[PDB]
């Protein structure tokens, strides 16, 4: 009985750590996907502005 | 040229392995990070521990890296580099440490730097 | 890389971040209901101590010190491991301590025997070589008492042989 | 009244030409400084492939434009263009081709409206089985990483997807009869190769085609005439004999 | 349009009743996929079996789907379908195969499909 | 009395994410779902049906004050209604001083009329 207790509190504290670990990975993912988006849309902007002063 | 009929049966096959076993461990990596090392089953332990060892393989001293570090270098033919790519893929030296495979020539040198750090 | 493979990756993430936190309350309604009998059960063990302890003033076949009575070959240890994953280290240190006190220390590999609880802990002695004799593949996770029965009087049997003196529980 | 393949090596190309000329020209630059008839240039080629009438002699004309997309990047100006054309569209991708799978089709992302029409009747009994099987165990995929205690169904699932990932493997220059592909997926799809390890597949298939050469020639002519699966006792008897002499490693 | 007072108290409780079991079959997909169904709280177990019933019975066949498949098509009514769905909810076919539901028409035709089928 | 709503609003909303389960403990688990279950379910409104100021205070106030603990989370919105209703027959004491004064009436004869109510609502 004590293992079989101590085996569901070992999963339970493991999966917190595991659920930290995820988020933690999707925080740092978004960020670098939106600091990249911002390179594009920027980029999309300069050829417009470019493409219009070449006329 | 990386073709069976231009390098060989046995170059290809090890070569061909050899990426796969590096695709296979990239492609762990987020459960690696996750929910770590200790949750993978058996077989990508052994993956992990084989891929490790041959991305460490792949480096190698320079004749011309001597001016930046004093290692002189190393010639490494083509047969010489299946072989010990072969002998790591078939296990033999799994028990090796990681560092003893950094910047080498020829699969022996693993073995002497290995003696040399202790084994 | 490129938006259209780091979203892929952020999505599995999530998907796997879900399923911990589903497995997380799972994990934390087995533990209230284990918690259950882990108090429940406490007058039966009472009323039995309370006994023995009032009637261990004598010698019997086996539970007086019982010094140096059939050492001859097959120490025995228990085991109890679960069956499944995701417990992290709880498994692998039980393995780890009978490993290294036992496999270490036992010079003919017979001398000592072990009988498993759990599939991980089977598992591993199916890696390894140890003389492993019975176990129970999936235990329902209720108290299972008078189900655990005919294993714990089957454990008690065979220690009466004298084929596992010395009987020591690693959990 | 003949019929003819084209294959266009590559559209991206075609349009980084034109888009040059354009430009050389000076008129007025859309998004990615492409010209605004871009669409209309690639939909006006490809839209001369037809099927013609029977009063039309019969003839047909089916074509393979490719184009090659950086880093995956789908969602382009000429990818758009190209996709929103054609029929339908295959997906190639580079982490499939170095895990082993090539052809590295991807399946799930693969699209063919014509399907169906465009195969045989055996082909199309077995293929309808195949694709269930690769739904599910794609669904189901995602788990495998939680390690090998899961529940006793989706194992067999499992299994089967392996199996038939393994199957689907081909190597280079080999082109494989339509008669030996549908006799091979039913021989996957029926549970005839669940007792082989996935390990042994390929060669299973190889010394597969080997004794369907020697003998069973009947049930590739059968198919070869009537375009359907022949009685089902026969080809399973074939297959049985095969399995009976084949030896696994 | 899914509102009370355009389709009705019954009909707004039906489909409403359809799409609460199926969002609540879409939460324990990954729980049933990694553990036994056993361990699913017995009326979860009934959610479930529900529920692939009505994923199944949602499906229809087409009268131009027959240069595809063979197989003629089906009209239903919706006075047909809402009283179709809420025997399936109150329980009065779930002691057919799943696999009766799929590609039919009005709910008789599933169990003739069922009894074709050898039930 | 808008800051025990809000408190108890958002102590509900942290235990909505542990659906799967109910009662762990009576304090931390069970007693702030109801709550906060029966004031999801004040909270809703129908279309195009304001209601005065004076009555949303009467409401909220008798959620806030444990009056509705009895009263099943289901049969919260009939009370409600039955409750205006009651108002309108028999509180015209406590909206005109409400409606007055800005303020809340005498807490005794609010709670001897929502008393009053209560004897008179059925539970189905």
């Amino acid at each position: 009985l004590d293992a079989k207790a101590s085996e569901h509190a070992a999963r339970m504290t493991a999966m917190k750590n595991a659920t930290d670990n995820a988020n933690e990975l999707i925080r740092t993912l978004t960020l670098s996907y939106n600091r990249a988006r911002q390179a594009a849309i920027t980029q999309e902007i300069t050829e417009i502005v470019a493409g219009a002063n070449a006329l | 040229a990386l073709a069976p009929e231009i390098v060989g049966e046995e170059h290809y096959q090890v070569a061909r392995k050899v990426q796969q076993t590096l695709q296979r461990y990239k492609e762990l990596q987020d459960i690696i990070a996750i929910l770590g090392m200790d949750e993978l089953s058996d077989e990508d332990k052994l993956v992990v521990h084989r891929a490790r060892r041959i991305q460490f393989f792949l480096s190698q001293n320079f004749h011309v890296a001597e001016q930046f570090t004093g290692q002189p270098g190393s010639y490494v033919p083509v047969k010489e580099t299946v072989r010990g790519f072969k002998e790591i893929l078939e296990g033999k030296y799994d028990h090796l440490p990681e560092d003893a495979f950094r910047l080498v020539g020829r699969i022996e040198e693993v073995v002497e730097k290995a003696k040399a750090m202790g084994v | 890389a490129s938006l259209r493979d780091i979203k892929t990756r952020i999505n599995a993430t999530k998907k796997t971040s879900q399923i911990t936190k589903a497995m997380e309350m799972v994990s934390t309604s087995k533990l209230n209901r284990a918690e259950q009998n882990a108090k429940s059960f406490v007058p039966y063990m009472e009323k039995i101590q309370e006994v023995v302890a009032n009637v261990a003033l004598g010698a019997g076949g086996a539970s007086h010190p019982m010094l140096v009575s059939r050492p001859v070959k097959k120490t025995g240890y228990l085991v109890i491991t679960s069956d499944r994953g995701l417990a992290g280290a709880y498994n692998s240190n039980v393995l780890r301590l009978v490993y290294q006190t036992i496999q270490k220390r036992h010079a003919s590999p017979d001398e000592y025997a072990i009988i498993v609880i759990g599939r991980v802990g089977l598992s591993f002695f199916r890696k390894r070589n140890m003389p492993v004799i019975l176990d129970i593949t999936r235990l329902p996770d209720q108290p299972s008492f008078a189900d655990i029965k005919e294993i714990a009087r089957k454990t008690v049997g065979l220690f009466a042989d004298g084929t596992f003196d010395e009987l020591y529980m690693y959990y | 009244g003949k019929h003819v393949l084209v294959v266009y090596d590559d559209l991206s190309k075609q349009a980084a030409a034109y888009r040059e000329l354009s430009l050389l020209l000076r008129r007025p630059p859309g998004r990615e400084a492409y010209p605004g008839d871009i669409f209309y240039l690639h939909s006006r080629l490809l839209e001369r492939a037809a099927k013609l009438s029977d009063a039309k002699g019969g003839g047909s004309l089916t074509a393979l434009p490719f184009v090659e997309t950086q880093a995956g990047d789908i969602s382009a100006y000429i990818p758009t263009n190209v996709i929103s054309i054609t029929d339908g569209q295959i997906f190639l991708q580079s982490d499939l081709f170095f895990s082993g799978v090539r052809p590295a089709i991807n399946a799930g992302l693969s699209v063919s409206r014509v399907g169906g029409a465009a195969q045989i009747k055996a082909m199309k009994k077995v293929a309808g089985t195949l694709r269930l099987d690769l739904a599910a165990y794609r669904e189901l995929e995602a788990f495998a990483q939680f390690g090998s205690d899961l529940d006793k169904a989706t194992q067999a699932k499992l299994a089967r997807g392996a199996r038939t990932v393994e199957v689907l493997k081909q190597d280079l220059h080999q082109p494989i009869p339509v008669e030996k592909q549908v006799l091979i997926i039913y021989a996957l799809t029926r549970g005839f190769l669940d007792d082989i390890p996935v390990e042994d597949v390929r060669r299973f298939e190889k010394e597969f085609y080997l004794f369907l050469d020697q003998n069973g020639q009947h049930l590739l002519e059968h198919i070869r005439t009537t375009k359907d699966l022949p009685n089902e006792d026969d080809l399973n008897k074939a297959i049985e004999a095969f399995k009976k002499t084949f030896v696994v490693s």
